């Protein structure tokens, strides 16, 4: 067949969000609140193109907007966030429910210094709409032309010409 | 056996055949065969004697081995196709294993070695069920996979079944073994025309079921399981000898009887496809089963026999046995050849 | 050597069947089938079928081979056996030598000789085992399957009580 | 015979477990969902005789997704040439294929 | 991986203790015994009822095997169908028990 | 209707409790008002990603953000 | 053979287009033979239970003849329908493929040379 | 293809040849039959888990349940033979040769 095209290693260099999973899980509700638009443009491009090579730049925007999400935490509320993700980080299942007062301190300092409202129960699971400028893929599966169907039956049904025509049976 | 439980078990036999007939998923095909086997095992053990336990154990082992080979065929189909539709198979190894497994369920040669034994060990009504109703489901699966059936395998199994069913019944005095070798020969006749025209396969299946049902119903009506007890029928009921006469002449394929209808059409559908030698030697072998039928009705049905004095007691009592559908089945098993183009309703 | 562990279990699985299909007795045949069920269960567990592996342990070994050993106890109180055993073992080890010296073999199908760690998937499934939710789908999507299986088991109870009576 | 009771009565007895492209619990795709979808949409309605010859490329792509014989054959060729150049000494593994580079994300 | 370590450790400790138990008093040279049971040498008669309770276990264990994915099946979105099929399966287990009851299959080990 | 019931409650109270609990388990989800909320909670549980829609221009009922007032809500679950 | 035809509307004994075909008359010789099979069935039914064959159960022989004619009428309708479908598919296939059925040129016997084989 | 599939099929064929031509205890034949079922379970499980085809995960349980019910049925036949001859030797099952 053909050669599969791959992007170069410079096309894959972006500054990584090099924080732990409890750090990501601690700020995840405010992350889904504040980093909505580039994340949803990326996941729309990712379910529509069905190809990650066509989804690099939007992904870079994700990694552009996540870092600016954490810098904006690090400039303002580094200590209550640190006290919060440490308590998230203790738990083996990483329970939100074991960590409600540290969550309250982090949410208080974030609403005071950044004005961010934490999403409620049922908001980040909504199907939202995304206004992009990229065109709709007319053939995301790269499917070739389908075979033409067999001709259907038409014409009025006539009797059998002289019956069964089986050796001597005249009907 | 409790008649309610008997009704439930017969409905489960019918339900398993229906699940094999209607289902689109191979697992449900396998489930229908499992249900059919599990339900038919008490019908064979109705009288509770050691011959029925031997017959049911042999039937269990053959149908269980066939069911495991069927599931292995389905599983190789899943390897090489990633799906489960009951349609053509996507590997010749699955094709061979499923043809072998259905040949074991039908009793075709070289897996014929249970059909004369099991039919001998079980009563006449359960042998009727075995030789008629238990043929419907594997012929349905063979009807749906015929784009994948290897021609050389199905013709080897078919002509081997026809030769072994021909040369196995020459030696037989037991009526149930005569019907069982006749079963093996007729399944060869059904499966040899399968890849050419499956409508004639269905025609042979229905005419065979009618003639076999007629023969077992006459056997239950006379309570005769051997040739010699069949010879003692004319002094009790003379019409029953006439009916076993005309129905055994029909099962071998005499014109102008109805059992000449399928196989003639089968020859008629094998010379279209430029096969001349194969239906020729196939009907040469059918002449041998017709020939021992003509010995088994000339020597031992027509010319009247020495009787016993206790038969003169049995003159004073009529048959109270429910001969269900017996005149209809006897007319249909003999006098249906002028309606030979009825076969188009099976298309 | 640890990368081929599924393969290694499969070899034991083959060996286990030649362990009991040689058939010294139904006692030791049952013992070989129980060891074979354990190692094939290890094969199943190493692909992520944890519920199906515990169905091998709970239902096949813990449910059914118990009844085989029970009936072997109550109802059933060399050269051919050992010869068939060593014959099948020589066949299987020559197959292992072929597929390890060639990394390709054809008995019936064409088979690769590398380990089956390559043929997996690189994704995740979130907060569920896909195999667990597919078995949970028996009650939501598998209605007709539940109907025919429950009717077969009810008929199975009725059929066992019929043929074990002898009357 | 295939008495199609399921289509005549309009009931879904066992069409759901039939293919991998059907509706799965929690929208789980199979690994060869796209290939099986392409082959099913190719072979639909044209009959099996025309499907065996006119949808060969989709079916080969789908069977090779299922079994990965070509992919394992190519990996065998690359790993075997790599083992030959390691035994001869004309090649050395890089630090990102020896495990000395502290992976990306 | 750690599971196989644990299983192997338990099998190793059991085999160690069983071998020490079978072979620490075999160091002793106690005495050689000739020693020349309720039944003497009669063959074990088959008990039909024991086989019937074993098969009844096997069939109800299969019905249990069908019942086993119910805590996961309670998480479905088709709860009416799921609840119906769950009640149907436990009812069919109860019907198999009722047929085992009324046909005197549960007698003398009731 | 009460003589046979008192008779079976005096002879077989195990089976009376069995058939009564079984009858309640059959008929009571058709009478409970909370059976709707079981369905509602099991469809409100987001196992998958809420895959976004391309804004065609006219989808007023679809939000543009999780915190927008339109869309499905779970206040019925936060209150209960 | 024709199993892809009656797979779009399965399990129809008589489809709707079968009503465009002429139904058999009640004096159809096929249907009269089926009624004679019913009369033979009534005679065999009186023969196997030792009744007077031509005399007993005239209502029963009447229901035998009636029931066989009743079943055979619809069987003959389906028969005629399936041969009509066979010819319809044949003719529409010949019309949709003119290249496969060429109008071969009709030569009269004045151009056709046949070898004479004398009987002597 | 996959290499573990060859071993599972070879196990199936070993137990299939163990079922077919030995003429031994009947229980040994039932053991070979359930070894065939075991290898079918393992092979169906590895395929369905390999392809991530979720709806067929309930398929091997079905393959277990029916066949184990089948196994129960076979044991009862054996017990009837064990109530007739005192042994499960299949050469006692030769009444129906004539
Ligand atoms: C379509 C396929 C139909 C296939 C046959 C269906 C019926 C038979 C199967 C079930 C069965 O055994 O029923 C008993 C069965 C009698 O079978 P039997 O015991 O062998 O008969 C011996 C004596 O007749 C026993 O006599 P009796 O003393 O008990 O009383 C007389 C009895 C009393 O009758 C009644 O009581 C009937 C009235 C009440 C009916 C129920 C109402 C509720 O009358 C009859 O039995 C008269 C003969 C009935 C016709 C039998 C054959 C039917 C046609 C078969 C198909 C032929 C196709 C030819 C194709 C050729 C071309 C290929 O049938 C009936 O009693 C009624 C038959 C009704 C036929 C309806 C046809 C139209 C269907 C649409
Ligand atoms: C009609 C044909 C089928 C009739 C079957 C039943 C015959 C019967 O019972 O006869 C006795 C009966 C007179 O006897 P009965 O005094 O009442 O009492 C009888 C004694 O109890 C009898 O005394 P026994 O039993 O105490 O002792 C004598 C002994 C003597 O027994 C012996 O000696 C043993 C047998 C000797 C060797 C075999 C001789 C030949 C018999 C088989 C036929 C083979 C050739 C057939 C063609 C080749 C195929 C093999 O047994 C008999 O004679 C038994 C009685 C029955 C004899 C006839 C049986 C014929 C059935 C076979 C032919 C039909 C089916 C196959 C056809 C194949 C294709 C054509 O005769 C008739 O009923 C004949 C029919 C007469 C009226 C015809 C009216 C025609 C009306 C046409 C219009 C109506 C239809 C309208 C249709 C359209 C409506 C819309
Ligand atoms: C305005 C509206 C109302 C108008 C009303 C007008 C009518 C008023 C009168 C009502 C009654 C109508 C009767 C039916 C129509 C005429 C049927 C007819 O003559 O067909 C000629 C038919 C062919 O002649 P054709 O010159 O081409 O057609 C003249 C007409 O246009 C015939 O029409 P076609 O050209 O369309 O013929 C169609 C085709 C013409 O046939 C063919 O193209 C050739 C295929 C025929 C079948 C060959 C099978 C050979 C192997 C089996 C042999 C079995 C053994 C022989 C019989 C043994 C005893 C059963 O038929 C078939 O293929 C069907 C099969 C044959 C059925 C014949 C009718 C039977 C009814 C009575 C049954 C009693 C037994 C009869 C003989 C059974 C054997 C056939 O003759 C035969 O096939 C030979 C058999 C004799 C004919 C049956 C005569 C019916 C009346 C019999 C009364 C005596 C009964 C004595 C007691 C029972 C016997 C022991
Ligand atoms: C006794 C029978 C009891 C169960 C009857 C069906 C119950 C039911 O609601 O099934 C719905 C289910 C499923 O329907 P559903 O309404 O859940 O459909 C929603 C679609 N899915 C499943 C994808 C979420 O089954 C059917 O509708 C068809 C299959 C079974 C039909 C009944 C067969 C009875 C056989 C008796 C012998
Ligand atoms: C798991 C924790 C508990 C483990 C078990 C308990 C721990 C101690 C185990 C060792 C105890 C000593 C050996 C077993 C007991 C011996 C009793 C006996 O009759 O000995 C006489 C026996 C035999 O002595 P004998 O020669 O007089 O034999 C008498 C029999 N006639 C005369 C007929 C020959 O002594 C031995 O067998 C010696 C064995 C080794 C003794 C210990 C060596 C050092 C161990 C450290
Ligand atoms: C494309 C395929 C689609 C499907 C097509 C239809 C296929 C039909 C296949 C028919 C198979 C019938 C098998 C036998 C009937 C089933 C039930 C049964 O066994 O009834 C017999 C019954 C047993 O009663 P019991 O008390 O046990 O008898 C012992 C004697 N003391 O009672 C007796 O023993 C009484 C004695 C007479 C019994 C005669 C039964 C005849 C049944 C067959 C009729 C003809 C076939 C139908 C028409 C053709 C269809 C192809
Ligand atoms: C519809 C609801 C759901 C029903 C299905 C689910 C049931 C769950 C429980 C499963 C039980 C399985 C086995 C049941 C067998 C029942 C038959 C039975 O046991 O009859 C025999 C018994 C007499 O006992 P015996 O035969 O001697 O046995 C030895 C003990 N002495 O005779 C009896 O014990 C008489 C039994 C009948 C009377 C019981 C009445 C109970 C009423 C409770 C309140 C109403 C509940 C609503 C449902 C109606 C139930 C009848
Ligand atoms: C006696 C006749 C009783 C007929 C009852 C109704 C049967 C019916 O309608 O069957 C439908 C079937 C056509 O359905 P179809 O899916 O096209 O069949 C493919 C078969 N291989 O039609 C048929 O199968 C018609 C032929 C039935 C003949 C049965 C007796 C011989
Ligand atoms: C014993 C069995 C199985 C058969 C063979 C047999 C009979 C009964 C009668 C006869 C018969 O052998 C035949 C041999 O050759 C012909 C050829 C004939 O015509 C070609 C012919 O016409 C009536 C008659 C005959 C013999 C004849 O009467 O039953």
């Amino acid at each position: 067949p053909g050669i599969v095209e791959l992007p170069s290693l410079e096309d894959l260099k972006v500054q990584e969000v090099k924080v732990s999973s409890s750090v990501l899980k601690a700020a995840a509700h405010h992350y889904g609140a504040q980093c909505d638009k580039p994340n949803k443009e990326f996941m729309l491009c990712r379910w529509e193109e069905k190809d990650p090579r066509r989804c690099l730049e939007e992904g870079k925007l994700v990694n552009q907007c996540a870092l600016e999400f954490f810098r904006q935490i690090k400039r303002h509320c580094a200590e209550p966030f640190t006290e919060y993700w440490t308590c998230i980080d203790y738990s083996g299942l990483q329970l939100f429910r074991r960590c409600r007062k540290e969550q309250a301190q982090f949410d208080k300092c974030v609403l005071d210094k950044l004005g961010w409202v934490r999403p409620d129960l049922g908001e980040l699971s909504k199907v939202t709409k995304v206004k992009t400028d990229r065109p709709l893929p007319e053939n995301p599966y790269h499917s070739r032309a389908r075979p033409e169907p067999n001709p259907e039956v038409e014409g009025d049904l006539k009797p059998a010409r002289h019956g069964s025509r089986l050796f001597f049976w005249t009907m | 056996m409790n008649p309610i439980i008997l009704i439930i078990i017969l409905m489960t036999v019918m339900l398993g055949t229906i699940i094999v007939m209607i289902s689109t998923h191979w697992l449900l095909i396998w489930i229908g065969f499992e249900m059919n086997m599990l339900a038919i095992i008490p019908i064979m053990m109705k009288k509770h004697n050691p011959r029925a336990t031997e017959a049911s154990t042999k039937y269990f082992l053959t149908q269980s081995t066939a069911s495991m080979l069927l599931m292995m065929a389905i599983i190789i189909n899943l390897m090489f196709s990633g799906q489960w539709t009951v349609m053509k198979l996507f590997n010749p190894m699955a094709s061979m294993l499923m043809t072998m497994a259905l040949a074991m369920k039908l009793g075709m040669a070289p897996f014929h070695f249970w059909v004369p034994e099991v039919t001998q060990g079980i009563p006449l009504s359960s042998g009727l069920i075995l030789l008629t109703w238990q043929k419907l489901a594997p012929m349905s699966v063979l009807y749906q996979i015929l784009p994948s059936i290897n021609l050389d395998l199905i013709l080897t199994l078919s002509i081997l079944s026809i030769t072994i069913g021909g040369w196995g019944g020459l030696n037989q005095t037991q009526l149930r073994k005569i019907m069982a070798y006749s079963s093996i020969a007729h399944m060869g006749w059904m499966t040899a025309v399968l890849l050419y025209n499956p409508t004639m396969t269905l025609l042979n299946l229905i005419i065979y079921i009618i003639m076999t049902s007629t023969m077992f119903t006459l056997f239950m009506a006379n309570s005769t399981t051997t040739t010699l007890s069949l010879s003692h029928t004319w002094n009790k009921a003379p019409i029953m000898t006439i009916l076993v006469l005309i129905t055994l002449l029909s099962m071998g394929g005499l014109p102008p009887l109805s059992g000449f209808m399928p196989k003639w059409m089968i020859i008629q559908e094998m010379t279209k496809n430029d096969s001349i030698i194969l239906p020729t030697l196939m009907a040469i072998t059918a002449l041998l089963n017709l020939y021992f039928y003509m010995r088994l009705t000339y020597s031992t049905a027509l010319t009247m026999f020495p009787s016993t004095n206790n038969m003169k007691m049995k003159w004073q009592f009529p048959t109270t046995k429910r001969m269900t559908l017996l005149p209809t089945m006897t007319v249909l098993s003999t006098m249906l050849l002028p309606l030979t183009p009825i076969l188009s309703i099976l298309e | 050597m640890m990368t081929y562990i599924v393969f290694i279990l499969s070899i034991i699985f083959v060996m286990g069947f030649v362990g009991f299909s040689s058939k010294p007795s139904p006692i030791y045949g049952g013992l070989g089938l129980i060891v074979s069920g354990g190692v094939g269960c290890g094969i199943v567990l190493n692909f992520g079928g944890s519920f199906l592996g515990l169905m091998v342990f709970l239902i096949y070994l813990g449910g059914m081979m118990v009844v085989f050993g029970y009936t072997t106890a109550m109802a059933t109180e060399n050269k051919v056996v050992l010869g068939t055993f060593i014959t099948g073992l020589l066949m299987e080890f020559l197959m292992v030598y072929y597929v390890l010296k060639d990394k390709e073999v054809e008995i019936v199908f064409k088979f690769n000789g590398m380990g089956d760690w390559v043929i997996y998937d690189t994704g995740d499934s979130g907060f569920f085992s896909e195999e667990a939710m597919g078995i949970a789908a028996l009650y939501s999507y598998g209605t007709w399957l539940v109907i025919v299986t429950g009717w077969s088991l009810l008929i199975g109870v009725v059929v066992i009580m019929e043929i074990t009576r002898g009357n | 015979p295939f008495f199609d009771v399921q289509k005549k009565l309009g009931v879904d007895l066992d069409h759901w477990m039939t293919i991998q492209s059907a509706e799965q619990p929690h929208r789980i795709p199979a690994r060869c969902h796209a290939f099986e979808k392409e082959w099913i949409e190719c072979a639909h309605g044209i009959g099996s005789i025309r499907a065996e010859k006119e949808c060969k490329i989709e079916f080969e792509d789908f069977r090779e997704c299922l079994l990965r014989q070509k992919t394992m054959k190519r990996l065998n060729a690359i790993k075997r040439q790599r083992d030959k150049l390691i035994k001869e000494g004309k090649y050395t593994p890089p630090p990102h294929h020896s495990g000395q580079e502290d992976l990306r994300p | 991986m750690n599971l196989m370590i644990t299983l192997l450790t338990n099998f190793t400790l059991a085999t160690l203790l069983v071998t020490i138990a079978f072979w620490l008093p075999q160091l002793n040279v106690y005495s050689e015994k000739t020693s020349p049971d309720p039944m003497g040498s009669a063959r074990l008669p088959f008990s039909m009822k024991f086989f019937l309770v074993a098969i009844t276990f096997l069939l109800f264990d299969l019905e249990i095997a069908l019942l086993l994915p119910l805590p996961w099946a309670s998480q479905t979105t088709n709860l009416n169908t799921m609840l119906t099929m769950a009640l149907l399966l436990i009812f069919l287990l109860a019907v198999s028990l009722a047929y085992e009851w009324t046909q005197k299959g549960l007698e003398w080990t009731e | 209707v009460a003589a046979f019931l008192k008779n079976v409650w005096a002879k077989e109270p195990v089976l009376v409790a069995s058939f009564a609990i079984a009858g309640l388990a059959v008929i009571l989800p058709t009478l409970s008002p909370y059976t709707k909320y079981s369905l509602m909670i099991n469809r409100a549980t987001p196992y998958n990603y809420p895959v976004p829609l391309r804004d065609d221009g006219n989808m007023p009922d679809v939000p543009s953000h999780p915190q927008d007032p339109q869309g499905p809500s779970l206040e019925w679950l936060k209150r209960l | 053979m024709m199993t892809g035809r009656q797979a779009r509307a399965p399990l129809q004994f008589l489809p709707d287009e079968a009503r465009s075909l002429p139904p058999p008359k009640l004096t159809d010789p096929r249907l009269a033979y089926i009624g004679f099979l019913g009369y033979c069935s009534g005679l065999i039914d009186n023969a196997i239970r030792r009744r007077p064959v031509l005399s007993a159960g005239l209502h029963r022989q009447f229901l035998y003849i009636t029931s066989f004619v009743f079943v055979g009428y619809y069987l003959l309708k389906r028969q005629d329908y399936m041969y009509a479908v066979r010819d319809h598919d044949m003719f529409s296939y010949i019309k949709s493929h003119p290249e496969d059925f060429p109008e071969k040129d009709k030569k009269t016997y004045r151009e056709v040379f046949e070898e004479f084989h004398p009987v002597r | 293809m996959s290499l573990v599939y060859m071993n599972i099929m070879m196990a199936f064929t070993v137990s299939l040849t163990g079922l077919l031509m030995y003429r031994s205890h009947l229980m040994s034949s039932l053991l070979c039959l359930e070894g065939m079922m075991l290898s079918l379970f393992i092979l169906a499980t590895l395929m369905i888990l390999n392809s991530h085809f979720t709806l067929a995960s309930m398929m091997p349980i079905i393959l277990l349940v029916f066949a184990a019910c089948e196994a129960a049925l076979g044991l009862s036949l054996l017990v009837m033979v064990s109530n007739t001859y005192g042994t499960d030797y299949v050469q006692n099952l030769n009444l129906l040769q004539c």
